[PDB]
């Protein structure tokens, strides 16, 4: 399809056991972090059940130790049904509005609010249609329509002739009317009238009658987020915002306004609130002025969880000149609890080695699979990874059905990791430009 | 005023036409049996003052729309293994490439909704146009 | 026509079995950074994976920008081929990680088959309908045009919706003008008169056209290459319909705006349907961001976000630095001027500085492709100043060599006359000791420090 | 091609010239017309699809008289027949790879009665499959002279 195999393609899950929260091994796609995965398994029964309000979560690791993977995992098992928002903290710094604006609309898209509506709805295939237009058009009409089990005529009402002429409707057309609104929706055309569609090329697909009654009462659950709400009464067509993204910052007016209109709408029962869950991405890219921001957000009941993952050691805090742990200052973290992710033991890398190189197409020779392991241990998992690609398309150029430890000796000459890489460029200093912008060009 | 044409057995055929009684079915032999049966003047030793057919082979150069189209269509040789198609295929657009595929009034991509036509038979004589443009992002 | 510093390079100059042929396609040596961009090549061309980055770490001038641009060249023109410097992210109307994500998705292509359903001819007939509205205070409007096409196989009336009359009063329409009509968008386009009123006597130049051939009502196929980026900016300020928003839309100032996600993953949605119904099949290409030390740690963290998309193309970043500072990021320094954080995601292709003798083969290739003559003398001259200065430098000699030899009379270039082009034109290092034995002095004639 | 050809047909009609132009594809045939009818020529034809008497008429027409500038002609429907020598140049827009028929055709030209020198042009494209064509056709006619030399009787 469009979607290609990315990094964490092979992440289904959280692999965890649904009645105890105990991690297996492996599972769904994640191998060991098994502390790590339990912690992030109370988590998600945190967001599921709704009941507390902003909670912030700090995944706390060195870098390739799976602190995104785990954070796909949670998505992945708290699937569709839950807002998820993923925020890489450099996203914050718009032109386009203040940093704490960013930060209130981020906030704001992770709470949902879920709304039931029913519609009749008229769906089959055209019989026939008849349009009397005396000149001026659309005087009188009839539908005839049909399913495999039904067979109907409809005298029309004129601005239903001018959505049936306007979606040029004709016989054999499988159509499905929302007669609450009367717009009308071509699903396809029938397959036993494909030689009446002599102005359709051969690509043209064709469907078969559609089934049961004419007329359905079809219900459909929306969710919109308090964000939408937001931006649909900032102006005119303010929902074009949320495409466009040309938001100002909205007044807080408005949003005080939302907040009490959609209280109102849970104690009426005609909506319910479902909290989702912001995800920031290298939280230390936010600076001073954000945290405090976050502090105070965070105590709202329409506030999301939020989760967090830092790679910093005690490393300086942006917009200010000290440094703190995970790069974060001590006034935040004091609302934070952190989850932990270690490195990798050996049959660890060979597993996640494993299960990417089965998510990628590649027939992978045990031995290639030990040296890949190797090279995991020494240059890292991400390295090793990005070998499993280039010894398939090393293997695949001498025609090979195996990657074999030929084609990873290939990859591992042709391509450098960072170690070897830094080794390079100390070794070729004097030909790299320098800190102190000195270079020597010559041979 | 060419009886030779692509081959001798093609030759054959006009000799077996007017003498089948002599010929049924080493070149050098050929001048020597012909004789009797051909004849054939030629305009050098023959009506003298109409001087010799000049003659320029132009060798002249695509355009630019030819090329790429040539390149698309000469990439096919290179997935071979079809000329029996793709030598007139080039032959098309080396004289014009409307000729392959004619250019015409041209708008960018519409990513939108509307409704198409499915039969013109049925339309008629006088048909009603409406506004069927629509976004194929559909914000519910 | 013209010659720009990497007009000889013309591709990889590779063996079939992968392995780079030591001088071919332009180039010399690099043989294992030229193996390498091979094998990401062939990761492009088999469209299967999303967001790999490459490194290409190496001094300046050791021809980064030349295996970048040699990629593009084997990858031909059906792939998307995106550079930039990373002093093009920096953008005053947008955040930085805008450009970056349209960049990303210039990357990636789309071909889609597109059927135009049309409508064309001679109008011959064109007549408004009105309602009479009461109390709107706008006045009247029109309520439909009844309007009159002929071809040369038959003929229509066509009675028009006000929103497609209002297309065709923009566009000027009268009585025996040729006109087509676009459905798909309602737009009319007005061909020209009709050559059945072909007269010199008119002051305006009138683009007299035959009538249409064919049937009136048309349906046309094209094929259509188009990005994910232009997909996104096309309904992000829509300029497409006849609708009030998308009329005001083309008045307007052009102006760029921070696309959101939301946006971003409708279109994927859109095109997906696309490729489910086969009009479209997708063309995944690649970014080349060159002078990558000029991003800054904000870039860099964002990349960890958008490499992870599913759709991403492949990264290529050039960096020519040893240990240095991470712009924005003024305590940090390491390797390439890259976080070492971002670094553990790339494939990293180091490049070597030449040999005396690949210098003077890449001497000969240029001075074949600027077109200029040199004798073996002028070549090992020219060579010299390769290894003694820079590549760069002795490149940047055979231009004005040529002129100074051609002023004499000579048509082929000799040592004389490099010789006066060493002296006219100097490098970095000895305008550098001008500078240097000059600024002990001060007044009038001192350089500025 | 038809670049080519309009340079050549504005020098020779500035020149005062009469031309013939072969086609192998009739539909270029239309094109071509098209080109002429968007310009000041006047034009005949001839091909495969005429009728014979407007065969017969068309090249009494162009014999007749000089306004008529160029006359349009498919190579095989049109390359055998009669006289046309108030022609004096050839175009072959495109060469049949049989010699005999170019040679028929330039023949309609250089010909018995004809007024002037007849030039000849063919508009080849290089590095097309246009070359393979000229290539066989002037292997071909070498052959052609192998196989027969001399008068006869
Ligand atoms: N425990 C794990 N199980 C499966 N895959 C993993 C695991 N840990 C990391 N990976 C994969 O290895 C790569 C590097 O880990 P990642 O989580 O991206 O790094 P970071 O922790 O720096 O964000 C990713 O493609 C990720 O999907
Ligand atoms: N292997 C090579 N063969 C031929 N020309 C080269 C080669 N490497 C570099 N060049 C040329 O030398 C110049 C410097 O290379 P360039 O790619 O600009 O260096 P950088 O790595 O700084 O981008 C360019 O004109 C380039 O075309």
């Amino acid at each position: 399809g469009l979607n290609l195999i990315a990094a964490h393609s092979h992440i289904r899950g959280l692999g965890v056991d649904a009645d105890t929260l105990e991690p297996r091994p492996s599972s769904q796609g994640l191998v060991g972090q098994e502390k790590a995965r339990k912690a992030a398994a109370v988590v998600l029964e945190m967001i599921k059940q709704g009941k507390i309000a902003g909670r912030a979560v700090l995944i706390a690791g060195p870098p390739s130790t799976g602190k995104t993977a785990i954070a796909m995992g949670m998505a992945q098992s708290l699937g569709q049904d839950v807002p998820f928002t993923t925020l890489a903290a450099s996203e914050i710094f718009s032109l386009e509005m203040s940093k704490t604006e960013a930060l209130t609309q981020a906030f704001r898209k992770s709470i949902g609010v879920r709304i039931k509506e029913e519609s009749e709805i008229m769906e089959g295939e055209v019989v026939e249609i008849q349009i009397d237009r005396s000149t001026g058009g659309a005087k009188q009409g009839k539908l005839t329509i049909k399913t495999t089990d039904m067979e109907a005529i409809y005298d029309m009402g004129s601005k239903m002739i001018d959505a049936m002429t306007k979606e040029r409707v004709m016989a054999g057309d499988i159509i499905s009317i929302d007669k609450s609104s009367g717009k009308i929706t071509k699903l396809g055309r029938s397959y036993a009238r494909s030689r009446d569609y002599d102005a359709m090329g051969v690509d043209t697909k064709f469907l078969q009658c559609p089934e049961g009654e004419l007329q359905k009462r079809k219900e459909v659950v929306h969710t919109v987020s308090l964000h939408e709400i937001d931006v649909i009464n900032s102006r005119t067509q303010g929902f074009l915002a949320l495409f466009s993204g040309d938001t100002g910052e909205i007044r807080s007016e408005i949003r005080d306004q939302i907040n009490t209109k959609v209280a109102e709408w849970k104690e009426e029962g005609k909506a319910e609130i479902v909290p989702g869950v912001l995800f920031i991405d290298e939280v230390h890219m936010l600076d001073i002025e954000c945290f405090s921001y976050i502090n105070r957000a965070l105590e709202s009941d329409l506030a999301p969880i939020v989760i967090m993952a830092s790679n910093r050691g005690v490393s300086r805090i942006r917009g200010t000149d000290y440094k703190s742990p995970h790069g974060l200052p001590l006034d935040f973290l004091d609302r934070v609890v952190i989850i932990n992710t270690h490195p990798y033991t050996p049959d660890e890398l060979r597993q996640i080695l494993s299960i990417r190189a089965q998510e990628e197409e590649v027939d992978l020779t045990p031995d290639a699979l030990a040296l890949l392991t190797k090279i995991g241990q020494e240059a890292g998992l991400r390295y090793a990874s990005n070998l499993i690609t280039t010894s398939q398309l090393i293997a695949a150029k001498r025609r090979a059905k195996q990657v074999g430890v030929e084609d990873v000796q290939r990859s591992f000459k042709l391509f450098y990791d960072p170690a070897r890489s830094v080794r390079f460029v100390q070794e070729s200093e004097k030909r790299l430009i320098g800190n102190d912008g000195v270079v020597d060009f010559s041979y | 005023g060419t009886p030779i044409q692509n081959n001798m057995q093609e030759l054959w055929a006009l000799l077996h036409f007017i003498m089948p009684s002599l010929f049924d079915s080493q070149l050098k032999r050929l001048h020597m049996i012909l004789k009797p049966f051909m004849l054939r003047r030629v305009k050098k030793h023959v009506q003298k003052e109409l001087g010799d057919k000049i003659e320029i082979d132009v060798f002249c150069e695509l355009s630019y729309r030819q090329r790429a189209m040539y390149q698309s269509l000469r990439n096919q040789i290179s997935i071979m293994d079809t000329l029996m198609n793709l030598v007139m295929q080039f032959r098309k657009v080396c004289n014009h490439p409307d000729l392959f595929e004619r250019a015409d009034t041209s708008s960018p991509f519409f990513c939108g909704h509307f409704a198409e036509t499915g039969s013109f038979l049925r339309e008629g004589t006088n048909v009603a146009l409406g506004y069927s443009t629509r976004s194929l992002v559909e914000y519910r | 026509h013209r010659t720009a510093a990497h007009t000889h390079i013309k591709g990889l100059g590779l063996n079939s079995s992968g392995i780079a042929e030591k001088q071919a396609a332009g180039f010399v040596g690099q043989c294992a950074a030229r193996e390498a961009c091979g094998v990401v090549v062939d990761l492009i061309k088999a469209h299967k994976m999303a967001g790999r980055g490459v490194l290409l770490a190496g001094g300046p001038g050791t021809g980064k920008t030349a295996l970048a641009l040699a990629i593009s060249q084997e990858l031909g023109t059906k792939i998307p081929f995106c550079p930039i410097t990373g002093s093009e992210i920096y953008s005053t109307e947008v955040k930085k990680t805008e450009v970056l994500m349209e960049n990303f998705r210039r990357a990636i292509g789309l071909r889609v088959r597109e059927t135009k359903d049309v409508y064309e001819g001679e109008v011959t007939e064109m007549t408004p309908e009105e309602a009479e509205n009461p109390l709107g205070g706008y006045g009247k409007t029109i309520s439909t045009l009844l309007i009159g096409l002929k071809s040369a196989r038959g003929q229509k009336k066509l009675r028009l919706d006000p929103s497609i009359y209002e297309a065709i009063q923009k566009e000027r329409v009268q009585v025996g003008d040729v006109i087509y009509i676009e459905t798909n968008t309602g737009a009319c386009k007005r061909v020209g008169r009709s050559d059945a009123y072909a007269t010199e006597f008119d002051l305006e130049a009138e683009e007299y056209v035959p009538i249409p051939k064919g049937e009136v009502h048309k349906k046309k196929e094209i094929v259509q290459d188009v990005t994910l980026h232009d997909l996104d900016v096309a309904n992000a300020r829509p300029q497409g319909g006849q609708d009030i928003i998308s009329m005001m839309g083309q008045l307007m100032k052009p102006k760029m705006t921070e696309i959101t996600d939301k946006l971003r993953m409708e279109i994927n949605k859109v095109v997906q349907k696309y490729i489910n119904q086969g009009v479209a099949e997708l063309i995944p290409g690649v970014l080349f961001i060159d002078e990558a030390h000029m991003l800054d740690i904000e870039c860099f963290t964002y990349l960890n976000k958008a490499l992870e998309s599913p759709i991403a193309p492949i990264v290529v970043l050039a960096s020519n630095r040893g240990i240095a500072t991470i712009r924005g990021a003024d305590d940090l320094k390491a390797a390439h001027g890259i976080p070492p954080d971002f670094l553990q995601r790339l494939l990293i292709i180091p490049t070597h500085p030449y040999e005396p003798d690949e210098i003077r083969r890449i001497v000969r290739i240029r001075a074949q492709t600027e077109g200029v003559q040199l004798t073996d003398a002028a070549v090992d001259r020219v060579a010299e100043h390769g290894v003694r200065i820079s590549l760069r430098y002795c490149l940047q000699l055979l231009a004005p060599a040529s002129i100074l030899a051609r002023v004499n009379g000579r048509t082929q270039v000799d040592v004389q006359d490099i010789a006066e082009a060493e002296e006219l034109f100097l490098d970095a290092r000895r305008s550098a000791n001008i500078l240097t034995s000059t600024g002990e002095s001060g007044g009038l004639h001192g350089f500025i420090s | 091609k038809l670049a080519k050809l309009d340079e050549l047909l504005r020098e020779l009609k500035e020149g005062g010239h009469r031309v013939l132009l072969y086609f192998q594809m009739t539909r270029m045939i239309d094109l071509m017309e098209e080109y002429l009818t968007y310009r000041n020529y006047k034009y005949c034809r001839l091909d495969g699809s005429t009728k014979l008497e407007d065969r017969r008429d068309t090249v009494a027409d162009f014999q007749t008289r000089p306004e008529i500038f160029i006359f349009l002609l498919s190579t095989r429907a049109g390359g055998l027949g009669i006289n046309l020598t108030t022609a004096d140049t050839v175009i072959f827009y495109d060469s049949d790879w049989n010699p005999t028929i170019d040679s028929q055709a330039m023949d309609r030209a250089h010909r018995l009665g004809q007024t002037k020198q007849v030039t000849v042009y063919r508009l080849i494209t290089r590095g097309t499959i246009e070359e393979r064509i000229r290539k066989r056709a002037l292997q071909k006619e070498e052959v052609q002279r192998v196989v027969i030399t001399g008068t006869g009787s």
